[PDB]
RNA sequence: CUCUAACUAUAAAAAUCUCUCUUCUC
RNA sequence: AGCGCCGUGGCGCAGUGGAAGCGCGCAGGGCUCAUAACCCUGAUGUCCUCGGAUCGAAACCGAGCGGCGCUACCA
């Protein structure tokens, strides 16, 4: 906290003077609209600031973006493509799970079922998806566990790997996040499993961007309004 | 909204020097980058909650002064190979920045946790200290 | 008397390095004098005292001595100066002995006038130090300088020039080169005679046959390295001309 | 001048005709004691061996290079 | 700057310190009321007192 | 002598086991014979809970805990209190040591 | 004769050691 | 015979410009049942002599003194 080697192998200046704030607006298809505030440092050419902004990357919780404490364990990745000014559009990048949810429902006595799959969208969006399941206690177990057969792995496994591949190959991104906010594809995911075995609590876990087409700025367009 | 300016706190605590570091949303631009050790002198105490606690004072006036009030603080101890666990002062310097007026919201564990790689520091027999 | 600080003020700055005399250890640490700034007593505290363990503690502080440390907090309201002694660089550890000998120096040119005209010492000592070390650096280049030219003493006024002249009393560099001769001439001491001749009218001796030493007595560190190859030039030239050859390395 | 004397141990004066590492591990072995090469600056280079076998030592200073044995005055202490 | 705090202790919590002299106090600052606090104490205690602190932000754990 | 009728080991028909680094020491040793606690703690403690509280937005959270499950070896568990040696007629006990907190 | 919840946090250094070992039936 | 170093407490350094400097040593004491280790206090002198400046000097310099490296016996 005093002094150190200073192995160099005043002219000071303020850093928040030639700075300046930005708005983030989410997707129309998310509920609160407006997300927050961003810092850049002043827009000077030759480097504007719109070259630095878009890529950027800004990590909300989906409870923030829909009001609900629902979605609290859920988590969203927004990608910075546009600058309006003094306000920026920013499409959808990805969605995760919050690391504490996946801990609590990864408990003993009830081995889990991870089904990862890499899909085309609709559109050109190339997507990766994974599917987290856990054993379920029948409302009747003496017996105090309940592992599953790899025979009902690989089931459960396999079914879920063509229902990602419809619900995503189907409908575009905007369509796949319409589906992903009510969480329709889980109780899907539950019912066409149903007949092999109980399987407690299935989630979509990190919907992850592989690839995008061009830029398709009236879809960006589209989206923010 | 209520016309607030959000930030993330996301505190490093490892099991000495305590960090405390807070960006924008965006996660890119800094704020108030003073740590633990900043604060105090034996270089020894940097893990000790004095030293997390007056780092985070500083981090909440300068806060104040550049106008983020509500935080979003990503708590993240050292994991990957070593220990998984949160050090103590980070901690004490989240509960700092909860006293000096700044507002709270969605704290995260983000320990970095691996499936298993790098075989790691320690040889066979491990630390004989 | 011993007494008005080397620098502007007498109070010291924050995280600033000195050297330190020890007097005493009551329990805790010592509350010491200081000979780098002004006389008040810095302490400093058991835990920033020795970089190894603490199990003995008269062989480490050696109270009576000077020691290098850094001072970390001022107290410049009635005087308190917490001071410490680890967390100084191995090579800023340089700096604090040649700083802490510089004050001295000062310290031992203006105490003489205030003993030879039993002036106050702090009267002299506030008007010299005015000039003396904030100008650009510290006092000792400004009195060499003023030695062989004088013009720092004249900047501003002493209260006389009795002590200024019992001063300059008081206080009233060589750099070596070789010259090797391969001559295979028949004349080549003539040569080296009329080049001496020359060149010494600054000062040249003899160490062997092809040896010739100078020690020029510079009085810049600049002036003699150029004296030096100008003398270089002429023994060259001089001599690679009557027949012979001569080298410097 | 080379000359060589032993002070309670340490061997003050060595003469460079061979390499110190292996001195000192002909040294350990046939003292068995704990062997130290301090080079203290411009003096005499340090080689110290504990216990008191300044025979033993006579014994490797003949057996290592020695052949004069006649400026080896070793103080007792 | 004079930021000196008062508390008054409502439990005793043993005492703690390898030297046993230290006592853990949990003390409800005089202002504020509702708020609650551990702190460690050296020299003798009673429920009922009233005690000074420089700082109340630091939360005392064992002395070891 | 037979210490123990399970070795101290847990293995009894696995014949090799995945060694798994300890937490603090960092010694390698097979993971039955890892002696293991999962550590399910509270991201803050009572003494903040409060501080953090009233310094909220989105009154009532749901304070999200850390979870984490400890493979200590067993020199530091013996040291760092984890595990205890017991006497030899309690060492056939293998319950939790009664409830922890009731 | 119906019951599945709460948690903390230390590893500084520490080597060596002489004799003299023998006695239970009423 | 010249210039550069050494100038002692039994010892090597150490500042040389406020006056007795460190460790190695040696004596005693402390520690421990005891020893080594560890922890304290000590007696050692002309830092060779001459001067100058110097309130103050072993030191800063200078005009002789005892030994070391070269020139190389420098007709
Ligand atoms: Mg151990
Ligand atoms: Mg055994
Ligand atoms: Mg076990
Ligand atoms: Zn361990």
């Amino acid at each position: 906290a005093v002094g150190k080697n200073k192995r160099l192998s005043k002219r000071v200046v303020d850093p928040f003077t030639r700075k300046e704030w930005y708005d983030i607006k989410a997707p129309s298809t998310f509920e609160n609209r407006n997300v927050g505030k961003t810092l850049v440092n002043k827009s000077v050419g030759l480097k504007n600031a719109s070259d630095s902004l878009k890529g950027r990357v800004v990590e909300v919780c989906l409870a923030d973006l829909q009001g609900s404490e629902d979605h609290s364990f859920r988590k969203v990745k927004l990608r910075v493509d546009e600058v309006q000014g003094k306000n920026l559009l920013t499409n959808f990048h990805g969605m995760d799970f919050t690391t504490d949810k996946l801990r609590s429902m990864v408990r003993k006595w009830q081995t889990l079922i991870e089904a990862n799959v890499t899909v085309k969208t609709s559109d050109d969006y190339v997507l990766r998806i994974f599917a987290i399941a856990f054993t379920r206690k029948q409302a009747n177990q003496v017996k105090r566990t309940s592992y599953a057969q790899s025979s009902h792995i690989r089931q459960i496994r396999k079914v879920i790997s063509e229902i990602l591949t419809r619900e995503v190959q189907n409908s575009t991104l905007a369509q796949l996040t319409s589906k992903l906010i009510p969480e329709v594809i889980n109780k899907e995911i539950e019912n066409a499993t149903k007949d092999i075995f109980p399987l407690q609590n299935v989630h979509i876990r990190k919907v992850k961007l592989l690839k995008q087409p061009k830029f398709d700025l009236g879809s960006l367009l589209s989206l923010h309004g | 909204d209520n016309s607030q300016v959000f930030g993330v706190a996301r505190i490093f605590a490892s099991f000495n020097d305590t960090f405390v570091h807070v960006t924008d949303l965006s996660g890119r631009e800094t704020i108030a980058r003073v740590t633990g050790g900043m604060k105090v002198k034996a270089d020894r105490d940097e893990s000790s909650p004095y030293a997390a606690m007056l780092a985070a004072q500083d981090v909440a006036a300068k806060c104040k002064e550049v106008g983020i009030t509500a935080v979003h603080i990503k708590i993240r101890a050292t994991g990957g190979t070593r220990s998984k666990t949160p050090g103590p002062g980070g901690q004490a310097a989240l509960r700092a920045l909860a006293r000096s007026g700044l507002r709270i919201g969605r704290i995260e564990d983000v320990t970095p946790v691996p499936s298993d790689s790098t075989r790691k520091k320690g040889g066979r027999r491990g630390r004989r200290l | 008397t011993s007494h008005c600080r080397f620098y502007e003020n007498k109070y010291p700055e924050i995280d600033d390095i000195v050297m330190v005399n020890v007097q005493q250890i009551a329990e805790m640490g010592a509350y010491v004098k200081l000979l780098e700034y002004d006389n008040i007593e810095g302490m400093i505290l058991l835990s920033e005292l020795s970089r190894r363990r603490i199990r003995s503690i008269q062989k480490l502080i050696r109270v009576g001595k000077n020691d290098v440390a850094v001072v970390l907090r001022v107290d410049k309201e009635k005087g308190y100066i917490d001071l410490s002694k680890r967390r100084v660089s191995s090579e800023d550890i340089i700096k604090c002995e040649e700083k802490y000998q510089k004050s001295k120096t000062v310290h031992s040119i203006l105490r003489y006038c205030a003993e030879k005209f039993q002036i106050p010492l702090e009267e002299l000592y506030k008007t010299i130090a005015w000039p003396l070390s904030r100008k650009f650096g510290h006092a000792y280049e400004a009195f060499k300088l003023s030695i062989i030219d004088e013009t720092v003493w004249e900047g501003i006024e002493p209260p006389s020039k009795d002590v200024l002249d019992e001063l300059k009393n008081y206080i009233s560099v060589k750099i070596r080169a070789d010259v090797e001769v391969s001559c295979f001439s028949y004349e080549g001491i003539d040569a080296i005679k009329d080049a001496l001749k020359s060149a010494e009218d600054v000062k040249v001796k003899l160490v062997a046959a092809p040896l010739y030493v100078l020690t020029t007595q510079a009085l810049d560190k600049q002036k003699g390295i150029e004296q030096l190859e100008s003398a270089i030039e002429k023994i060259t030239e001089v001599i690679t001309k009557y027949g012979g050859v001569c080298n410097i390395t | 001048s080379n000359y060589i004397h032993i002070r309670i141990t340490t061997v003050q004066g060595v003469p460079e005709e061979y390499d110190l590492k292996r001195i000192l591990k002909v040294l350990k072995k046939d003292f068995a004691c704990n062997g130290n090469i301090v080079k203290d600056p411009e003096m005499g280079e340090i080689i110290q061996l504990q216990g008191d076998q300044r025979a033993k030592v006579c014994e490797f200073m003949i057996s290592q290079l020695g052949l004069q044995k006649k400026n080896i005055k070793i103080h007792g202490f | 700057k004079t930021p000196v705090t008062l508390a008054k202790v409502i439990k005793v919590l043993g005492r703690t310190g390898s030297r046993g002299g230290v006592t853990q106090v949990r003390v409800e600052f005089l202002e504020d009321t509702t708020r609650t606090i551990v702190r460690n104490v050296k020299g003798p205690v009673r429920e009922g007192d009233i005690l000074v602190l420089m700082e109340s932000e630091r939360e005392a754990r064992r002395l070891r | 002598p037979k210490k123990r009728a399970s070795n101290g080991r847990n293995k009894k028909g696995r014949g090799h086991v995945k060694p798994v680094r300890c937490v603090n020491c960092s010694r390698s040793v097979p993971k039955d014979k890892a002696i293991k606690r999962m550590a399910i703690r509270n991201i803050v403690e009572a003494a903040a809970i409060r501080d953090l509280s009233e310094a909220s937005v989105y009154a009532e959270y749901a304070l999200p805990k850390t979870y984490n499950k400890l493979h200590y070896c067993i020199s530091c568990a013996i040291h760092a209190r984890i595990v205890r040696v017991r006497s030899r007629t309690d060492r056939r006990i293998r319950a939790p040591p009664q409830r922890p907190r009731f």
